[PDB]
RNA sequence: GCCAGGAUGUUGGCUUAGAAGCAGCCAUCAUUUAAAGAAAGCGUAAUAGCUCACUGGUCGAGUCGGCCUGCGCGGAAGAUG
RNA sequence: UCGGGUAAGUUCCGACCUGCACGAAUGGCGUAAUGAUGGCCAGGCUGUCUCCACCCGAGACUCAGUGAAAUUGAACUCGCU
RNA sequence: AAGGUACUCCGGGGAUAACAGGCUGAUACCGCCCAAGAGUUCAUAUCGACGGCGGUGUUUGGCACCUCGAUGUCGGCUCAUCACAUCCUGGGGCUGAAGUAGGUCCCAAGGGUAUGGCUGUUCGCCAUUUAAAGUGGUACGCGAGCUGGGUUUAGAACGUCGU
């Protein structure tokens, strides 16, 4: 029950009869084809990815990175900003949530990260499996 | 799971398990895990230590398996009594006795054989032993 | 104390010892690593 | 000397008239409560448009008692009926604003000095 | 046991956000040597660091690990005493 | 299952229909009145209970008189493991 | 030459079932061995696939040894007593133990260890307590101590089955 995205289309043949044509007809039949399309071209669920930017003092880097790696999440790169160095990773905006805390638990209150929405990427089957059982009930 | 994929009679006789094995040497590789005990071992126990041993090896090597569980084992439900027939079948069994080769190993060193041989043992029912080819 | 049947050394700086009939893993690099025979 | 099913009259305007104790609280089968002890109560009876209403689970203060309570040179005071002062079932502050009838010294501590303030005679 | 050294192309390369002996995968080397693993461990984002093997010195006689086998040890909690 | 009643209701009351396996004189569905009839609820009332205390009588106990019964292989007829 | 009997009856059997005991321990419950993995990394803080070895008597069973010239049977009440595989309180190791609070294992049986709603219930769910509301054995402890709601006589009805 989720928006699909990220999908071309291609109408390269079909029918019509001119007494039957109808657009709706027509509107209905694509419908039709989506469906039979996801029986067969292994519909999968996205996540919103969101780019984490996080600055703290380098004594904190390990647990930072390792924060990351734990929720999902992967380490672009890191940069010498200033006296804080700047750590650019991509975790999932559902495992993102209550990073604040943690951040400045790791980081002794020295920490701050902005995030913002990147891409779209699949979920885990795992987690994915279990979107489906909740959509469905 | 080895399973004979036919047999001539489904049940078989419960039997007894004398004697001394045939087949003690290595005979299709250089390393071997010789049964010193006696008993039944079950196809799933055949199947998890070769399982163990294969990752041990890391697919590297030749393993035999000397061994076919060809015996059918019957057991009757649970809250019936006795008579009324020869249970069913449920699994399936080779006998052993002491001094017979269950598995060899080549295409390895001995160290990773001694260490293979190890991990499949402790999946193993019966007392094994390390053995290796002779010359007679 | 990991107390098993199975007591052994999980590394190099773990030792083996006996103390009033008992075998014991004692280590000097890892505590998770003291083990107790029973 | 109240106990589960005993029905209590309300001193406070918190809109309750009639409440039932259904557990006395502070020790496994503590068996009473007098003036001063805290104890769950459900409410029986309560007036339309109150702050509390029929049917709602919380505590209260026992303020007044048959039994009565008795004083240090073995004298006694007894009331005419067991009376009760409602509290938040969290912060165990009075709900109500204001405390009809008297109550007794055994009230006054710092968790129940409002009620002190707010009764018309403290005995 | 003790006192020292324990390296150089080189962070082997690829991959890896990073991977430098010590993520993984390919390699798999040569050099100075008394000897030093393209690393057996701890440790680090990665490095480093901390070792070790190896080796040299010291020390001054046995020492080390398999095999077979006897007797013991742990594994081993229950209801009236 | 949903709704009502309760702080909390396998019972009760009102619905729903998915009637394992209602149904029309081996009657169907209602029905005022009636019932030592079945279920459920409330007020009053209380030793029913929290938790029992005291009291008055009849026994029980002691003395005198009278005087049974079931049962019974024999007994010098303890605990524990 | 077919059936019914809870309206029943007689002779017998513990030669033969239901209850409890016994033997057994498949099953059950408890523990251990191996360690693929999970645990950001890291088998073994916690956990643990495929397999393996035990313990208890503890569930469902197997057997038919005791009792059929009778061994009263569910639940409650009253009153208990033992085990320890410990629920609380005491001591301790490890921890993925900052503190608070936990997890896990070891030691420990001295004492302690809810009231209610519903239902015959044990139980369970629910309300609200408590330091905690332990798990088992004791003829599933206890009817020559109580109860008689459950259950299995004779009355009656429904659904169902049967002419
Ligand atoms: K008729
Ligand atoms: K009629
Ligand atoms: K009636
Ligand atoms: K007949
Ligand atoms: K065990
Ligand atoms: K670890
Ligand atoms: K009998
Ligand atoms: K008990
Ligand atoms: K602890
Ligand atoms: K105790
Ligand atoms: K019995
Ligand atoms: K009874
Ligand atoms: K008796
Ligand atoms: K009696
Ligand atoms: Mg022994
Ligand atoms: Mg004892
Ligand atoms: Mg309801
Ligand atoms: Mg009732
Ligand atoms: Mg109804
Ligand atoms: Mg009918
Ligand atoms: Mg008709
Ligand atoms: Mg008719
Ligand atoms: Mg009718
Ligand atoms: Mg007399
Ligand atoms: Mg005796
Ligand atoms: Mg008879
Ligand atoms: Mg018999
Ligand atoms: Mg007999
Ligand atoms: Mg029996
Ligand atoms: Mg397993
Ligand atoms: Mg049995
Ligand atoms: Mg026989
Ligand atoms: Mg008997
Ligand atoms: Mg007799
Ligand atoms: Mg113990
Ligand atoms: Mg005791
Ligand atoms: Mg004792
Ligand atoms: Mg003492
Ligand atoms: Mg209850
Ligand atoms: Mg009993
Ligand atoms: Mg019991
Ligand atoms: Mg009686
Ligand atoms: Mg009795
Ligand atoms: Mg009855
Ligand atoms: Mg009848
Ligand atoms: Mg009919
Ligand atoms: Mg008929
Ligand atoms: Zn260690």
């Amino acid at each position: 029950g989720y928006p699909l995205i990220d999908v071309k289309a291609k109408l390269y043949d079909g029918s019509y009869h001119d007494v039957d044509s109808s657009e709706m007809a027509f509107k209905i039949a694509a419908s039709l084809a989506l469906k039979e399309a996801a029986k067969k071209c292994d519909p999968v669920i996205l996540e919103p990815m969101m780019k984490v930017t996080i600055e703290m003092p380098e004594e904190y880097m390990g647990d930072i990175m390792g924060d990351v790696t734990s929720r999902r999440g992967r380490v672009d790169g890191m940069e010498p900003r200033g006296n804080a160095q700047v750590v650019n990773a991509y975790v999932p905006l559902s495992e993102m949530f209550g990073y604040a805390t943690s951040l400045r638990s790791n980081t002794q209150g020295r920490g701050t990260y902005t995030m913002y929405f990147d891409h779209y990427a699949e979920v885990p089957k795992s987690i994915a499996e279990d979107i489906i059982k909740k959509n469905k009930g | 799971m080895l399973q004979p994929k036919r047999t001539k009679f489904r049940k078989m006789h419960k039997g007894r398990n004398r004697g001394l094995a045939q087949g003690t040497d290595v005979s299709f590789g250089s390393f071997g895990l010789k049964a010193v005990g006696r008993g039944r071992l079950t196809a799933r126990q055949i199947e998890a230590a070769r399982r163990a041993m294969t990752r041990a090896v890391k697919r590297q090597g030749k393993i035999w398996i000397r061994v076919f569980p060809d015996k059918p084992i019957t057991e009757k439900p649970l809250a019936v009594r006795m008579g009324k027939g020869k249970g069913n079948v449920e699994y399936w069994v080779a006998l052993i006795q002491p001094g017979k080769v269950l598995y060899e190993m080549d295409g390895v060193p001995e160290e990773l054989a001694r260490e293979a041989f190890k991990l499949a043992a402790a999946k193993l029912p019966i007392k094994t032993t390390f053995v290796t080819k002779t010359v007679m | 104390m990991k107390v098993r049947a199975s007591v052994k050394k999980l590394c190099r700086n773990c030792k083996i010892v006996k103390r009033d009939g008992v075998i014991r893993v004692i280590c000097s690099a890892e505590p998770k690593h003291k083990q107790r025979q029973g | 000397m109240i106990q589960e099913q005993t029905m209590l009259n309300v001193a406070d305007n918190s809109g309750a008239r009639r409440v039932m104790c259904i557990k006395v609280l502070g020790g496994s089968h503590r068996r009473y409560a007098g003036v001063g002890d805290i104890i769950k109560i459900t409410i029986k009876e309560a007036i339309p448009r109150g702050k509390v209403k029929k049917g709602d689970v919380l505590k209260a203060v026992v303020v007044r008692t048959k039994k009565g309570v008795r004083r240090p040179d073995g004298s006694v005071i007894r009331f005419d009926g067991n009376a009760c002062v409602l509290l938040n079932n969290n912060s165990e502050q009075p709900i109500g604003t204001r405390i009809f009838g008297p109550v007794t010294r055994e009230l006054r501590s710092e968790k129940f000095m409002k009620i002190i303030s707010l009764a018309p005679e403290v005995l």
